[PDB]
């Protein structure tokens, strides 16, 4: 899962692809979650 | 004290529990499913 994981963050870094996120609240309402948070999963399941 | 939930999301129905815990009240009458029906045992054994 660290293999994965580690894969994952250097191809994002390779494609200039940001990451921020801050963060807050999980019930905050809404509700709107980061847009980063797809390329993450992206890059974990290629 | 009504609240309308997505009771299939374990997530809004911790919220809905939590904001009726902070009210102050005698009982939570509600529903959950398969998905949420953790959320509710939990909180309610946790929170009394």
């Amino acid at each position: 899962a660290i293999l994965v994981i580690a894969e994952a963050f250097r191809y994002l870094r390779r494609q200039r692809v940001d990451v921020s996120r801050s963060a807050g609240d999980c019930l905050a309402n809404p509700a709107v979650p980061w847009s980063q948070g797809i390329d993450i999963e992206r890059a974990l399941k290629m | 004290h009504i609240d309308n939930l997505e009771v299939a999301n374990s997530f809004a129905v911790t919220n809905a529990f939590c904001s009726q815990f902070s009210r102050g009240v005698y009982a939570i009458f509600g529903f959950y499913d398969k998905k949420s029906v953790n959320t509710i045992t939990s909180f309610c054994g946790t929170l009394h």
